[PDB]
């Protein structure tokens, strides 16, 4: 339940694929490195901070 | 509640 919903994303660092699917690796705000996750596209709704990701690495 | 730049966690 607690993981349940969604969470404010502060940075997008890297992308990656897994079993046919696209993951981002993210940084979430309010939490430390520790806690980030790699979350399938699916589950995103931060297409700025991807843009600027993928412009970031050319 | 975040309204934009923001994910759902395969967590939950």
């Amino acid at each position: 339940l607690y993981f349940q919903g969604e969470f404010v994303v502060e940075k997008v660092l890297d992308r990656r694929v897994v079993n046919g699917k696209v993951e981002y690796f993210l940084k979430w705000k309010g939490f430390t490195d520790a806690d980030n996750t790699w979350e399938p596209e699916e589950n995103l709704d931060c297409p700025e901070l991807i843009e600027a990701f993928l412009n970031s690495q050319k | 509640y975040p309204v934009k730049k923001k994910a759902r966690k395969s967590a939950g």
